[PDB]
RNA sequence: UUAUUGGAGGUAGAGCACUGUUUGGACUUCAGACAAACUCCGAAUGCCAAUUAAUUUAACUUGGGAGUCAGAACAUGGGUGAUAAGGUCCGUGUUCGAAAGGGAAACAGCCCAGACCACCAGCUAAGGUCCCAAAAUAUAUGUUAAGUGGAAAAGGAUGUGGCGUUGUGACACUGCGCCGAAAAUGUACCGGGGCUAAACAUAUUACCGAAGCUGUGGAUUGUCCUUUG
RNA sequence: CUGGGGCGGUCGCCUCCUAAAAGGUAACGGAGGCGCUCAAAGGUUCCCUCAGAAUGGUCAUUCAUAGAGUGUAA
RNA sequence: GUGACUAUAGCAAGGAGGUCACACCUGUUCCCAUGCCGAACACAGAAGUUAAGCUCCUUAGCGUCGAUGGUAGUCGAACUUACGUUCCGCUAGAGUAGAACGUU
C-alpha cells in the first residue's frame, strides 16, 4: 500500500513511543487537517483505508495531503514457535505519530465537508486526533 | 607560482623546524636565519644590498651570522628546488663557514 | 562555625554516593548534628543530600 | 531458523589514557586511536599503530590545530 | 497598537512560566536599537485583539520602559495541543 | 602458493633471515645485502 | 564527598550539511518529513586529573584462612518477544539474599526504618484520626449523586461547575461524573460495618504511630591520657 | 552450547551496531569478513593532484574540498 | 619576506594601482627539463604591459561568528505513571556583528 523502494536495513530497532512530536506541528501544503492527540503506530494498510475514505467523502473534489510515511519495517515471527533463534521476519511498515503531528492535510474544500470527511478518517485510525485549520 | 611555490614550502616545513630559509623571486633572493619558536630573526641578507650574486648573497648571510654567534643550522630550500640558484646559495654558506 | 545541620531521613535505599556526601560531613546517625563552619565547598555537599539533612 | 549472526570481535580498549594536567613519565601512552582522531603536538610521539605517547616527562596538554583537528603536547613541569 | 507590558525581574524558575500560563499571560522579549532586553509580560488575550486589530506585521506601543517605542513581532512560539501563544519576539527599531 | 624461504650468508655464517618469497612470480634463488652480524659486515644472502 | 578549573568523548535532543527513505509543487529547485548501524550540530550526568581548598576515615603492599561461580523483585536505559508475560538477556541504583520492627488487610523483593539488654517514660518517620482499632464526626473554601470513591478502551451523550471568545443560541479549553461494562462454590475489585461526607482538590492547625531518636539503669569492646577516671 | 533434549546452526580472529558521548558490557540479537597477498603494493628523496556535471569533435575547457583512491570487510 | 590565531581571516562580485619591488612576459646559449612539448621545473634576461596573477579600497548576495528570551532533554527528589518543584541547559530561527588582527 505504501512502503519505501529500498531499505538498507530489513530489520530496525523500533521507535521511541514515548515523548512529544518533533517535526510537522503546522498545517504547510492546504488549509484544513487532522492533528494528533495520542501516539502510536500508524500502519499503511490503514493510512490507506483513511485516505480512501476522505477522498471518496470528497467526490474525489478536492485536495489531500498524507503528511505521514511508514520508514520502519515491524516485523513478526511465525504461529506456533519458541522464544529466540533469531529474529523475525518483516510484517509491514509502520509510522510512529506522536502527539501534535498532523496526520493528514486537505484543501480546495469548505469547512464542513471537510470536517466530515476528516471526521471520518479518523475513525480508522488507532489515534485521537482534532480539526485543525491553517493559522 | 609562489600560491603554489607556499603550498610546497608547507609541505617541506611539517618536518623541519635555526632556519636558514630562503626566496628566490625574477631576479633577486632573499636569504634570512629566522628563530622558528619566537618568529624572531638572527641575520639577513638579500639580493639588492645569476648565481654570482648567489654567491655574494651566501658570503654576505654567512659572515652576518659570524658577527652574530651562530653556527649550526637547518636548510629550507623553501619549496624551491635544490638546483643552481639555490644549490649555489647552499654551496656558498658551506664555504663561508657553516654547518650544512 | 555556623550551620548547624542535622540528619532527619535514613540513609537506607539511599543511593550510594549520597551515603558518602553524608558521611563526609560527619553526620552519624538519625537526629545526629554536626556544626560546620560555611564555606562555599561545605554548602555543595549539602545540596547532594539536601533532602535528607536540616540546616539553620 | 537459525542465524548467520552473532559472532563480535574482543573490544581493543582504546581513547584517552592521561588527562589534561597531568603529569607524565618518558615513555608512557597518552592516547590510543585507529587514524588520527587526535594528531601529535609537540613532544608527543606518533608511534605505530596510530598510538601517540609522550617522549619527556612533563605535563599533558590537549590542545585544537584551528578547526576540526586537536593536538595533544607535552610540557616540562615547573 | 497600545499595548502596556511590566517587567519580569529575577530568574524566571519553571513554576514560575508554568504560573504565568496557566493564567492568561505570554511571557515576551524586547530587543533592538534603544530597547536593550526588557523580558516583559503581556496580556495573552489583549495581544490577540490587537495584533488581530494592527494585523500580522503592523506597529506597536508597548510598556518598554514605561513609554512607547513602536516594536513589532520577529517570531512567536505556540503550544498548539492548547492553541495558546507561548512566547513572543518584539524587534523594536 | 607462497614458498617460505631461507637466506644464506654468500662469504661466512649461514641460514639466517628467513622470508617468505612468491614461486612462479620469482622462481629464482633470491638476492639480498643483509647485515652478516657474524662477520659484523654487510654482505649477500641467497636460496 | 563536595566546591574551582582543565580535559577526553558524540548518548538525549535536534537537523538534513553527507550516505540513504519520502510528500506536494516549478522547471538541478522552493516548502515538508524519516533513521540503531545518517551528522553541519549537541547536552544534563558519569569518567580522568589538579598532585587544586573544606569536611571525613580510609587506601595500599606483603603474607595465613576462606566462602562465592543456581540469584530475585522493584525503579529506570535498552535488545528479543507481540511497546505479552511474576518472560528472557544486558547497563544503573536499592531492598531481599544475610534484616528483625511500623505501614501496604494478609503479602521475602513495595514505603518508613537498621534489634547490645531492661523500664506500666517522652518526641517523631511512613501511614493515619466514625466503630472493628490508638488519634479530628477538625477548620476554610469549593466539586461530585455514581456508593463514583472502592478495577478496563475506541466510541457516544441538552450531566454538572470554571474561565473564555460569539451574534437567546455556537464553539475552545477545561475539573469531576454517565454509558460502553458478560463467568463459573458464597456477597467476593472499600479488609468489614457503615459512609453523601467517613469521597474528592486545595490550605493552615493539632494529635496518634516503630525495636528510629531522647530519658534512666546495666553488660561489653575500643580510642583520647580534660584529668588512667 | 541449547528458552527440556533430539534434528538444524554454531565453536578461534577481525570491523561496526545494540552499548545508555571515558573504558567494559549479554542473548540461537542485527550486518560483513579472515585462515592471505606484495621483491615492489617496502625504505628514501623529489614531482603531481581526484570523482563527477556540461561544450565540442583518447583530447581540451570550465566548474569540484574530496561525492575519487587507499591490495583485501567495516 | 616571515611566523601566530577556530573565515567575524573565505568566495563572489564592481574600482582604481606599475617595470621602485612582485609579476607576466624574450629565448633555449648555458646547468637542469618532459615517460611527447623550455607547457612545467631552471638558466641566460634588457624590451613591453597593467590586461591576468597580484598588494589596496567598496560591497553583507554565498559561506563563517553569533546573543538575550523561550522550548525540548535530563541530574536529584516527590506523587503515580506521566506529571510537579529545583537546577544545568540544547539544536533551529531571528537581533546582530564581520571585508581580520597580527610578531620579527
Amino acid at each position: 500500500m505504501l512502503l519505501p523502494k529500498r531499505v538498507k536495513y530489513r530489520r530496525q530497532h523500533r521507535p521511541k513511543t514515548t515523548g512529544r512530536s518533533k517535526g510537522g506541528n503546522y498545517v504547510t501544503f492546504g488549509e484544513f487537517g487532522l492533528q494528533a492527540t495520542t501516539t502510536s503506530w500508524i500502519t499503511s494498510r490503514q493510512i490507506e483505508s483513511a485516505r480512501i475514505a476522505m477522498t471518496r467523502y470528497m467526490k474525489r473534489g478536492g485536495k489531500v495531503w498524507i503528511k505521514i510515511f511508514p520508514h520502519t519495517p515491524y516485523t513478526k515471527k511465525p504461529l506456533e514457535v519458541r522464544m529466540g533463534a533469531g529474529k523475525g521476519a518483516v510484517e509491514g511498515w509502520i509510522a510512529v505519530v506522536k502527539p501534535g503531528r498532523i496526520l493528514f492535510e486537505v484543501a480546495g474544500v469548505s469547512e464542513e465537508v471537510a470536517r466530515e470527511a476528516l471526521r471520518l478518517a479518523s475513525h480508522k485510525l488507532p489515534v485521537k486526533t482534532k480539526f485543525v485549520k491553517r493559522e | 607560482k609562489n600560491k603554489v611555490r607556499l603550498k610546497r614550502h608547507a609541505r617541506v616545513r611539517t618536518n623541519l623546524s635555526p632556519r636558514l630559509n630562503v626566496y628566490r623571486s625574477n631576479k633577486h633572493i632573499y636569504a634570512q636565519i629566522i628563530d622558528d619558536n619566537k618568529g624572531v630573526t638572527l641575520a639577513q641578507a638579500s639580493s639588492k644590498d645569476k648565481v654570482e650574486l648567489a654567491t655574494k648573497v651566501g658570503e654576505a648571510i654567512a659572515k652576518k651570522a659570524a658577527d652574530k654567534g651562530i653556527k649550526e643550522i637547518v636548510f629550507d630550500r623553501g619549496g624551491y628546488l635544490y638546483h643552481g640558484r639555490v644549490k649555489a646559495l647552499a654551496e656558498a654558506a658551506r664555504e663561508s663557514g657553516l654547518e650544512f | 562555625a555556623k550551620l548547624q545541620i542535622t540528619l532527619t531521613r535514613s540513609v537506607i535505599g539511599r543511593p550510594e554516593t549520597q551515603r558518602k556526601t553524608v558521611e563526609a560531613l560527619g553526620l552519624k546517625k538519625t537526629n545526629s548534628s554536626v556544626v560546620v563552619e560555611d564555606n562555599p565547598a561545605i554548602r555543595g555537599q549539602i545540596n547532594k543530600v539536601k533532602h535528607l539533612v536540616t540546616v539553620e | 531458523s537459525s542465524t548467520k549472526n552473532g559472532r563480535d570481535s574482543e573490544s581493543k580498549r582504546l581513547g584517552a589514557k592521561r588527562a589534561d594536567g597531568q603529569f607524565v613519565t618518558g615513555g608512557s601512552i597518552l592516547y590510543r586511536q585507529r587514524g588520527t582522531k587526535i594528531y601529535p603536538g609537540e613532544n608527543v610521539g606518533r608511534g605505530g599503530d596510530d598510538t601517540l605517547f609522550a617522549k619527556i616527562d612533563g605535563v599533558v596538554k590537549f590542545e585544537r590545530k584551528g578547526r576540526d583537528k586537536k593536538q595533544v603536547s607535552v610540557y616540562a613541569v615547573a | 497598537a497600545s499595548l502596556k507590558s511590566i517587567i519580569r525581574q529575577g530568574k524566571q524558575t519553571r513554576s514560575d512560566l508554568k504560573q504565568l500560563r496557566k493564567s492568561g499571560k505570554v511571557p515576551a522579549v524586547v530587543y533592538g536599537y534603544g530597547t536593550k532586553n526588557v523580558s516583559v509580560k503581556v496580556d495573552e488575550v489583549e495581544f490577540i485583539k490587537v495584533i488581530r486589530e494592527v494585523g500580522r506585521n503592523g506597529v506597536i506601543e508597548l510598556g518598554v520602559g514605561s513609554k512607547t517605542i513602536k516594536v513589532m513581532v520577529a517570531d512567536y512560539q505556540f503550544d498548539p495541543l492548547k492553541n495558546q501563544i507561548t512566547h513572543i519576539d518584539f524587534l523594536a527599531i | 602458493m607462497r614458498v617460505n624461504v631461507t637466506l644464506a650468508c654468500t662469504e661466512c655464517g649461514d641460514r639466517n633471515y628467513i622470508t617468505t618469497k612468491n614461486k612462479r612470480n620469482n622462481p629464482e634463488r633470491v638476492e639480498m645485502k643483509k647485515f652478516c652480524s657474524r662477520e659484523n659486515k654487510q654482505t649477500l644472502h641467497r636460496e
